[PDB]
């Protein structure tokens, strides 16, 4: 039944894939089927190319020929995992689990099944007892995931850290840990990682991104500059990137240099809040007033629930002869902002200049209630404090 | 004599995140001045088999 | 079940006595590799270098068959699973499918794996000192067991199976190679020595020589012959256009303002309106009650073949009752069909439902066909389309 | 298609009939950017077979 | 349920001859084209030269064609009445299912839906793949409570088969999976 | 004029261009296309005031079916560039309304679905996009993408595959296959 199993095996382990299937079709059309190992590796060929259905089909031969078999269960379960079918690929990995109960890839799969399938608990405990059987890199990150997409980072720390404690050499562990980090009030810690990242990988673009960000959070835009420069024909189309090198560039008071990147940003992203905030704030800063308001409105348009977008399009309103507008905008604003005393204070400014000098108290008390390290809106706080 | 203080620092992106792209905005190619000829050559005769 | 005479459906299914079945096993140990010198006590020889089609690198224990560590790092298929890691201190090599190359030592020590190749590293091969690899594209392979790519590219095509002769630790006799157009490629340690064109080769030779000879004497071939022969960045730039243009709309931002909001406002009305109007005569090929239809045209000529791409977007739900109708002209097309009904429409599937229209005007008139999509029970088009039928080039 | 009249059928990239990325520019083939000024003796690339012409 | 099969096959049968002399008429025409475009280049030169023939390959391709157009013809005529003969059949056959067992009106317009989805056999949708949709579907949602087989078994597609052996082990599983009380519905 | 116009509109430069199209319009030139083209300009280089009503005039000056379809296809651009994404909606619907063969109202509008929600309308939609011009990336790209999201591997190098043959120097799709073809073995 299996005459040549071997230099199938040796022909498909070289990445031939056209002898193998030669000698696959010559044993099949000898032994008349029931080779186990002409269709095994011809499926497992079908699916290294794009199609997953001729493998199916040839996993399913498979399974009939040696129904009491793990691997070929497995192999089954695996090709619907690769569609979107996760219950019959979880109702599979069961059978493949009831012939073997001590290996990690049943459970690992019924982990990122049960994860496609928002059932959490289940696919918590199975990924912990994929880890406790043997672990691996993908049960941790499949792990990491679910701690993140079900709850906090409170819980995803400890698992990154745990994972990265063993094997340390792998980029996407260092990567997320350091993301993580930057998440949280932790700033050294996630700096280490991403250049502990580096150093394996000096043009990982993921982990320069997020280098260039914490730069550029920090002052120091040229460093952050250059790290952009290292990846910048890597990705010479990514909003992201240019959103970063245009607030590099509207650091250090290049307000053209970096409308620019933002404009090619906001163009290669039309449907993206964050440029179209960093627009309109530089709109603000460059005191147009007319345009400002038009990318701060797409940008509330785009996520509402913010605080300083309001803060910001009442500030536009406030020099485009609106006050009304302005006063709902500052509403909208101080109703919808918790821990950013700008707003109050910005509000407090519009009061007081309207001539009221009542309610700017209010919002100046309501700002030394929220509240600390800008230079100028310090000075503002003591300048409407002693005027009011 | 109070100016409204604007913050120094704009929002940066920590994470590239795949996001469906949209098609690009499409500027009407012109027309040549014997493509015109021809369309209206071609659409002339339509009306008068119309008109008929 | 099954005689090696026999076949299927007589041999392998005339189990009528039996039928009975069992469980699994290990897989096809796809290497061998073994710490030599204890066999007289077969047990002190504990590397059992098995690399097995279910991708472990497994070791069992020599002697005690333990396999206390079955941990392989592989981490997939083993294109050049063994010959590989031959460390005098024990030093064991895999290979992965992926072409990245492993350095897994001893009870699977940890090492840094290298990845020292681009293409697939499916040509690894024992030195007499190191672990000979050998690159995919075209390339000879030459490393030592600390990563470092020892030698350059020597090999025009792709080999197969190298394999090296007599020499010390410091030492390296003839080391051969195959190649993917098999020609034999006796390498010297400071030259070349052929390019042949014959038949096949193999994934493994062995210089028997009995009587001194440099030479393998091993043949493997597609005919199954067995050989003896011996032979800085692009930031934009801003001209005077730029600033005259910022100027003016840093004194005169407020009219601008005032009048775009004018004019959005104006567009959200005729927006709105143009909405409306094509809501009222259902004009739209895309609009609970999910569904997508577009009509392509093909074929030049007086008889033009349309089908209509009809579509069920949603979750899971079909749609039983619904009909096609066409509205065209009856004096330029002559549709044979022009009403009918459309199959059960299972959500997913793109169904072409085509017609034959026809042109009838012997000079070329190009009239727009109407179809609408509609319930049966209904009067109002579900949905619509529109077709301009291009000209007929008639006779 | 039906009409073979150049010399050379594999000629030197550069010397043959037969700029922004896809991602800035829209397009019409496979390559070939969207131009300005169109006119009558536009080919703008060219089709392999009858079949795709027609399809 | 078995002399309907037969039917089903005969109609299949059909397709598939109809296909391969399709594919036929292919090769047949590429080979006129080729000779033809000889014969231009032919025609185009100045200088006189033998024929070689070519026009007697151009006429035996020519006759092939022919042979082969009308050949097609002939088999669209003989599916057409092979489908209005199944179209028969399986009316009878969703009638004697409405009957052996109580079933209401809106079962029955569903059966009509899925079983008799179209009046003329095109080279893009047949009766065969469209009917094997609908029954894979109806089975997926509404009579089968095991996910393995409604991922291996119960998939849905519009291409042309190569068999119709899943068509029918679709049918007689729906009739079996309604006798042991199944019942029919749509969300 | 048209060709340097163009040419400075899409390398970041849409002030030039402006520049360019007005001089089209000093010379008595009076079209659909050349509206649309200012329209264009004088939104992306930042001058509202003659931004809207150059597609009024735009939409007042076609004389076809692709012409409205077109205008309303680049309305829904300025829309979207606004914010405001039910207007950009609408202006996609009725660009698919106008001209039932427009891919890129098609993904555009799959786009701001699957921005709402609705997966399975904006897999459909793209894959219509992608039936009608497949020479294009972005229908492509994103069914891979929105396909891997949920799942369907398969589908996804199917279609990430196809995103390579349409723009094969990019980069989010070489991501995506290299993705794909780890997850093979």
């Amino acid at each position: 039944l299996e005459k040549q199993n071997w230099l199938i095996h040796l022909y498909y382990i070289q990445k031939d894939y056209e002898a193998c299937k030669a000698v696959i079709k010559e044993q099949l059309q000898e032994t008349h089927g029931l080779c186990e190992y002409a269709i095994y590796v011809q499926a497992l060929i079908f699916r290294l190319e794009g199609n997953i259905q001729e493998s199916l089909r040839l996993f399913q031969m498979c399974a009939f020929l040696s129904p009491q078999c793990a691997d070929n269960l497995k192999q089954v379960a695996r090709s619907l995992f690769l569609l979107g079918k996760h219950k019959a690929a979880i109702e599979v990995y069961n059978e493949a689990a009831k012939l073997n109960q001590k290996d990690w890839e049943i459970c690992h799969n019924l982990g990122v099944c049960y994860i496609y399938l928002k059932q959490f608990d289940k696919a918590q405990d199975q990924l912990h007892n994929a880890l406790h059987l043997n672990r691996h890199d993908l049960t941790y990150i499949m792990l990491g995931k679910i701690f993140l997409l079900k709850g906090d980072l409170d819980k995803a720390i400890e698992i990154y850290k745990k994972a990265v404690e063993f094997s340390p050499e792998n980029t996407e562990l260092l990567t997320t840990l350091g993301l993580l980090y930057l998440q949280l009030g932790i700033y050294q810690k996630a700096f280490e990682h991403l250049g502990n990242t580096l150093t394996y990988d000096p043009t990982n673009y993921k982990a320069i991104l997020a280098a260039g960000s914490m730069m550029q959070t920090h002052g120091d835009f040229d460093v952050a500059l250059t790290k952009y420069k290292v990846v910048a024909c890597a990705v010479i189309e990514s909003p992201p990137l240019w959103n970063n090198i245009g607030m590099c560039f509207f650091g250090k008071k290049k307000y053209v240099a970096a409308i620019s990147c933002l404009k090619r940003a906001n163009y290669l992203a039309p449907l993206d809040w964050k440029i179209l905030y960093n627009l309109g704030l530089v709109h603000l800063t460059m005191q147009q007033y007319a345009s400002a308001f038009h990318f701060l409105s797409a940008a509330i348009n785009f996520q509402p629930k913010m605080g300083e977008l309001y803060m910001l399009l009442a500030v536009a309103l406030t020099n485009l002869e609106d006050s009304e507008n302005a006063k709902r905008a500052y509403e909208e604003a101080v109703r919808l902002d918790k821990c950013n005393p700008l707003v109050n204070l910005n509000y407090a400014v519009l009061l007081y200049n309207q001539g009221e000098k009542r309610d700017a108290l209010a919002q100046y008390q309501e700002m030394e209630k929220k509240v600390s390290s800008s230079l100028e809106f310090d000075p503002e706080m003591v300048e409407v404090a002693q005027k009011l | 004599m109070f100016r409204e203080v604007l913050p120094k620092q704009g929002q940066l992106y920590v994470e590239d995140i795949t996001t469906m792209v949209l098609c690009k905005p499409k500027l009407l190619p012109l027309k040549s001045l014997t493509l015109e000829k021809l369309e209206k050559m071609q659409q002339a005769a339509q009306d008068t088999i119309h008109q008929q | 079940l099954r005689f090696l005479p026999l076949e299927l459906s007589e041999m392998e299914a005339f189990v009528n006595q039996h039928k009975s079945k069992s469980i699994r096993r290990q897989t096809v140990i796809t290497t061998m590799t073994t710490l030599k010198k204890n066999l007289a006590d077969e047990d002190a020889v504990s590397c059992l270098v098995l690399g097995t089609e279910n991708k472990e690198l497994l070791v069992l224990d020599p002697e005690a068959f333990t396999i206390l560590a079955k941990m392989s790092l592989p981490s997939v298929p083993a294109f050049l699973e063994a010959s590989g890691q031959f460390d005098v201190e024990f030093r064991l090599a895999a290979a992965c499918r992926n072409g990245s190359i492993y350095i897994l030592r001893r009870d699977s020590k940890r090492p840094k794996y290298c990845i020292e190749l681009g293409a697939q590293p499916v040509g690894l091969v024992g030195v007499h000192k190191v672990l000979v690899v050998g690159s995919n594209q075209d390339s000879l392979h030459g490393f030592t067991y600390k990563g470092k790519r020892l030698w350059t590219v020597q090999m025009p095509a792709a080999i197969l199976a190298m394999n090296l002769l007599e020499q010390h630790s410091r030492g390296l006799q003839a080391v051969m190679a195959a190649l993917a157009n098999e020609e034999v490629r006796i390498y010297h340690d400071k030259v070349l020595l052929n390019v042949i064109r014959t038949p096949e080769a193999v994934t493994s030779l062995c210089f028997g020589r009995y009587g001194r000879e440099d030479n393998t004497l091993i043949m493997t071939t597609l005919g199954g012959g067995l050989i003896i022969k011996i032979l800085k960045l692009n930031v934009p730039r801003k001209t005077r256009l730029y600033v005259d243009q910022t100027l003016r709309e840093r004194e005169a931002g407020t009219a601008m303002h005032r009048t775009f909001q004018a004019d959005l406002y104006l567009l959200r009305l005729r927006a709105a309106r143009a909405y409306v109007q094509a809501l009222e005569s259902s004009l739209s090929p895309v609009s609970r009650e999910p569904l997508k239809l577009h009509a392509v045209v093909q074929g030049l000529g007086p008889t033009f073949k349309l089908t209509l791409h009809l579509q069920n977007t949603s979750t899971a739900r079909p749609i039983l009752g619904l009909v096609v109708c066409f509205l065209y002209n009856e004096v330029l097309y002559a549709l044979p069909r022009a009403f009918f009904k459309v199959p059960l429409l299972v959500p997913g599937l793109n169904y072409p439902l085509e017609t034959f229209v026809k042109s009838l005007s012997d000079k070329g008139i190009s009239d727009i066909i109407k179809v609408l999509v509609l319930r049966e029970g209904q009067s109002t088009p579900l949905l619509s389309a529109h077709i301009n039928m291009p000209m007929s080039e008639g006779l | 298609i039906l009409d073979e009249n150049a010399i050379a059928q594999v000629p030197r990239p550069g010397t043959s009939l037969k700029g922004p990325s896809p991602a800035v520019r829209p397009v019409t083939q496979a390559g070939r950017p969207i131009t300005g000024f169109l006119r009558p003796s536009t080919q703008s690339g060219r089709p392999g077979t009858i079949e795709q012409a027609i399809k | 349920l078995e002399e309907y099969f037969e039917l089903i096959d005969h109609h299949f049968e059909l397709r598939i001859n109809g296909e391969k002399l399709e594919e036929l008429l292919s090769e047949r025409a590429v080979q006129f084209r080729a000779i033809q475009r000889r014969l231009l280049t032919r025609f185009k030169d100045k200088t006189p030269a033998p024929l070689q023939h070519l026009d007697t390959l151009l006429d035996g391709t020519y006759k092939q064609v022919i042979a082969l157009a009308d050949a097609v013809e002939e088999n669209q005529d003989n599916l057409f009445q092979s489908f209005t003969r199944l179209k028969s059949a399986t009316h009878l056959v969703i009638l004697l299912i409405g009957l052996w067992q109580k079933l209401s009106a809106d079962q029955i317009a569903i059966l009509e839906a899925a079983f008799l989805p179209l009046q003329q056999d095109t080279q893009e949708l047949g009766w065969e793949e469209t009917v094997d949709a609908a029954l894979s579907h109806l089975l997926k949602t509404c009579l089968s409570k095991s996910s393995k087989e409604q991922a291996l078994n119960l998939n849905s597609q519009l291409g042309i088969p190569k068999d119709t052996s899943q068509l029918k082990k679709h049918i007689t599983l729906f009739c079996d999976r309604l006798a042991k009380g199944g019942r029919l519905c749509l969300s | 004029i048209a060709c340097i116009g163009s040419n400075h509109f899409y390398t970041d430069q849409p002030e030039v261009a402006l520049r360019f199209y007005r001089r089209l319009l000093q010379m008595g030139v009076y079209n659909c296309q050349l509206f649309n083209n200012l329209g264009l300009c004088c939104f992306y280089a930042q001058q509202y005031d003659m931004t809207l009503t150059s597609f009024e005039r735009a939409l007042s000056l076609a004389e076809n079916e692709e012409e409205v379809a077109d205008v309303w296809y680049n309305l829904g651009h300025v829309a979207v560039g606004t914010g405001d994404t039910n207007l950009a909606h609408q202006c996609f619907r009725l660009a698919l309304v106008s001209n039932n063969q427009h891919a890129e109202a098609y993904n555009n509008l799959a786009v701001l679905e699957m921005r709402r929600g609705h997966v399975e309308q904006a897999k459909a939609l793209l894959q219509t996009a992608s039936s009608l011009a497949p020479h294009m990336y972005e229908p492509h790209f994103n069914f891979a993408t929105i396909s891997d999201k949920i799942g369907d591997l398969q589908r996804s190098y199917a279609a990430a595959k196809k995103s390579e043959a349409a723009f094969p120097d990019h980069v989010d799709t070489q991501h995506l296959i290299k993705q794909l073809e780890q997850h093979f073995a």
